[PDB]
């Protein structure tokens, strides 16, 4: 086991306000394989200026996915108050074969700050946070969303400049509003931009510290960080699991401008991941300085046959989901 | 809010005999496979020293005559066989959840 | 009972002793050395002859967060300085019931989760 730093000294947790209705929004961004949306580049071979038929793990054509969105939290004047989150922690999904994630999709455009539906602002990219594991159950007061035994946490930190991946037991804390205490509604992470994101000094531990307020980290077997370059470009994240471990994919390190996903880590996680949930984040802004944070989209992977169209430099820029409709199947059979 | 009880208040023991100190918590101090109970030894005019951590682990330099044991709410420190250098006051503390608390302390004297 | 010899790597060195009048306040320091100052919480403990050890509270030097036990939420105020690697405890509204030796100690994180290292204590006396 590994040392992951200090426990929280806080005697209670920040109060968390769940209002699903403010987060129920239809901003559809479905998979378009003709733009190679959500394609994990096939592993073990390279191709160029050619079209192959391939059987791998892909999201299917036209899948709307599940949309998630993070919001600024309550404020009064210049005083951050309760957190503002959707009902994500109780919504435990099934990992199956894994999933890919469309990150920062609506950036640069304008949208709502969620917590105040009339206020609008320029939308900025925000990275998603995940909790994955093999055993789920209830918290003490009946609520779903508690992960047992070792749990894989994927938690961006450093105002979007870092990804932390760690695999430990999550011991719920007992203070007021904590998962093992009174008036528990949901756990969340947060950071406070006034103190945590002043230029030159991004706090690389601000989100972890907030996580550490709801759970004590115990029997941790690893904790990795992955530096992330600050920009506002559309990018894709993927995760799968084999007997060799959990595999993390990103477009960001190889094909930043195209979206092809390449493996950038193998985590030594050998228990089968059967469940995951999205960890709600809330940003402790003051009222005047709220921002809009781009929704992200999570699409499940299935075994599918695709036509993959490799450009000359070797990247996939067009594809066809053979099972999509009759016309696409006609294109597939016409290459055999 | 866990409260620690130590027994006895003081005890005098002959060289080579065994000393047993008990600690009871008002509520289980067990989670995640640990018992969050620690023992400190304190000599006069000095600050406490950590002896045993997480119920039964000896800190480095601490001889094996100290044996810590127990789980949940009831713990005991045994010193066997006692040497002249073991005359101290012994304190238990839990770290299960905040606020942390210590026991009243047990003063050990040697003949 | 002064069991010394040489020095260890990690040290907490509390400030000197104090005698003050009732109603005053006193502010004592704890200067750490030998470890990364902001990854270890500093805890404070009151020791008076007829109560043993009383936990006061603790501070996280990384973001200044604090915790107190109910009996001390008001009496004590915990602060830290990163540059000097120092922790401070200020006690206000002093009565005779506060004459005691006060300790700072470091919580060791993994493993142990114990007070691995203690300062030598600050003696505070409140004479009527
Ligand atoms: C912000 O969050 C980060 C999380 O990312 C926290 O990072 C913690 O921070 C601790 C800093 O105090 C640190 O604990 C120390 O770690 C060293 C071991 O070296 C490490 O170097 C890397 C980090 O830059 C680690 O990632 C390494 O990890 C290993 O395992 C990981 C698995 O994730 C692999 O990535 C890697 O390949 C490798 O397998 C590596 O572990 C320890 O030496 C140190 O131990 C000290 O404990 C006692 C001190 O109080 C002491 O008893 C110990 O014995 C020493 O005695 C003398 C001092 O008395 C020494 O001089 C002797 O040499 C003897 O060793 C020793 O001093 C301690 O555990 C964590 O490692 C680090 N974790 C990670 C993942 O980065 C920050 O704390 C957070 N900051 C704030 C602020 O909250
Ligand atoms: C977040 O999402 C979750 C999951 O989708 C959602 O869970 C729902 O919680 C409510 C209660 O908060 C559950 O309501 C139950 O419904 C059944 C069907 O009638 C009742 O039997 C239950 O009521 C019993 O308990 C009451 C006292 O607690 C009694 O007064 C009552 O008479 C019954 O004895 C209870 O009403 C609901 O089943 C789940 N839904 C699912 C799919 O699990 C949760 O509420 C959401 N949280 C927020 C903040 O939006
Ligand atoms: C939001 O707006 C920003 C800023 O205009 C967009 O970033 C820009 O994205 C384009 C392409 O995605 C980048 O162009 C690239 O230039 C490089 C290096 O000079 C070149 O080698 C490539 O062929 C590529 O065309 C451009 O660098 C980048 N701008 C910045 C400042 O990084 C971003 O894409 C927009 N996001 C959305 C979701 O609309
Ligand atoms: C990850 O990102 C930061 C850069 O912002 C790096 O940490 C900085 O390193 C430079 C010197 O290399 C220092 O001047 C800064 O003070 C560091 N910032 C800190 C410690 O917060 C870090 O080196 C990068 N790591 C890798 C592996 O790329
Ligand atoms: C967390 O890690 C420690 C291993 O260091 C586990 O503690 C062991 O527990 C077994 C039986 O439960 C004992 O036989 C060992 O002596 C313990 N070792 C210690 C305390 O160092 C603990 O069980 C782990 N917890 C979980 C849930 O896996
Ligand atoms: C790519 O392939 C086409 C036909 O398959 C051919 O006409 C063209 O010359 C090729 N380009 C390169 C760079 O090989
Ligand atoms: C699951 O819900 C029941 C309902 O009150 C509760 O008694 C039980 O303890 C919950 N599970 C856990 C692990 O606490
Ligand atoms: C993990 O915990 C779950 C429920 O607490 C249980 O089904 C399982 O036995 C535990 N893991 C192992 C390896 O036993």
């Amino acid at each position: 086991y590994v040392d992951v730093g200090p426990d929280s000294v806080k005697s209670a947790c920040i109060e968390v306000d769940i209002q699903q209705t403010f987060f129920d929004k239809t901003w559809p961004r479905p998979i378009d394989v003709s733009k190679a949306d959500g394609i994990i580049y096939p592993q073990g071979r390279t191709y160029s200026n050619i079209t192959i038929t391939y059987q791998g793990l892909f999201p299917y054509q036209g899948d709307h996915g599940d949309m998630y969105v993070y919001s600024a939290g309550h404020a009064t004047g210049t005083t951050p108050q309760k957190l503002f989150v959707a009902n994500y922690s109780q919504d435990v999904k099934q990992f199956a074969n894994g999933f890919v994630v469309r990150i920062g999709a609506a950036a640069n455009s304008t949208g709502t700050v969620i917590i105040s539906p009339s206020t609008s602002a320029t939308i900025r990219k925000i990275y998603p946070a995940f909790m994955l594991g093999s055993s789920v159950g209830n918290f003490s007061d009946g609520k779903m969303g508690r992960f047992f035994n070792h749990t894989l946490v994927l938690l961006p930190d450093g105002c979007g400049t870092l990804l932390r991946a760690f695999y430990c037991i999550l011991e719920p804390r007992s203070g007021n509003h904590c998962p093992a205490g009174n008036s528990y509604t949901s756990f969340a992470t947060y950071h406070t931009p006034a103190t945590d994101c002043s230029d030159g000094n991004y706090n690389r531990n601000a989100s972890l510290n907030s996580f550490k307020e709801y759970f004590n980290l115990r029997n941790c077997t690893f904790m990795y960080t992955y530096n992330i370059t600050e920009d506002e470009i559309l990018e894709w994240f993927g995760i799968t699991q084999t007997a060799q471990g959990v595999h993390l994919f990103s477009s960001r390190y190889v094909d930043l401008y195209g979206g092809n996903m390449f493996q950038f880590a193998t985590l030594p996680v050998y228990d089968t991941i059967k469940y995951y949930s999205i960890i709600p984040h809330s940003i402790r802004s003051i009222q005047s300085d709220r921002k809009a944070w781009a929704a992200f989209y999570v699409y499940k992977l299935q075994p599918l046959t695709f036509l993959l169209d490799f450009s000359v430099d070797g990247y996939i820029r067009r594809a066809i989901d053979c099972g999509f409709n009759d016309l696409s199947q006609l294109h597939c059979s016409y290459e055999s | 809010d866990i409260v620690m009880t130590q027994s006895p208040a003081s005890l005098t023991v002959s060289l080579g005999q065994r000393a047993t100190i008990s600690c009871r918590a008002s509520k289980s101090v067990s989670a995640s496979g640990y018992n969050y109970l620690h023992w400190y030894q304190q000599r006069p005019g000095q600050p406490p020293k950590l002896l045993i951590y997480l119920a039964f682990n000896l800190e480095s330099g601490v001889p094996a005559r100290f044996n810590g044991s127990g789980s949940g709410t009831d713990f005991t420190l045994n010193i066997h066989p006692v040497e002249e250098e073991d005359a101290a006051t012994y304190y238990c503390q839990h770290s299960r959840d905040l606020p942390f608390t210590f026991g009243s302390g047990t003063k050990l004297e040697i003949k | 009972g002064g069991g010394s010899g040489g020095g260890s790597e990690v040290q907490l060195v509390e400030s000197g002793a104090e005698v003050v009048k009732p109603g005053a306040s006193v502010k004592m320091s704890c200067k750490a050395s030998g470890y990364p100052f902001t990854s270890y919480n500093i805890h404070w403990i009151k020791q008076t002859p007829g109560q043993g050890l009383e936990w006061i509270g603790a501070i996280y030097p990384g973001n200044g967060d604090t915790s107190y036990t109910q009996k001390f939420k008001v009496k004590a105020t915990l602060t830290s300085d990163k540059s000097s690697s120092t922790a401070y405890m200020q006690l206000s509204s002093l009565t005779s019931e506060d004459s005691a030796v006060y300790f700072c100690a470091r919580y060791g994180n993994y493993p142990s989760y114990a007070m691995d290292y203690w300062g030598q204590g600050t003696s505070v006396t409140v004479s009527s």
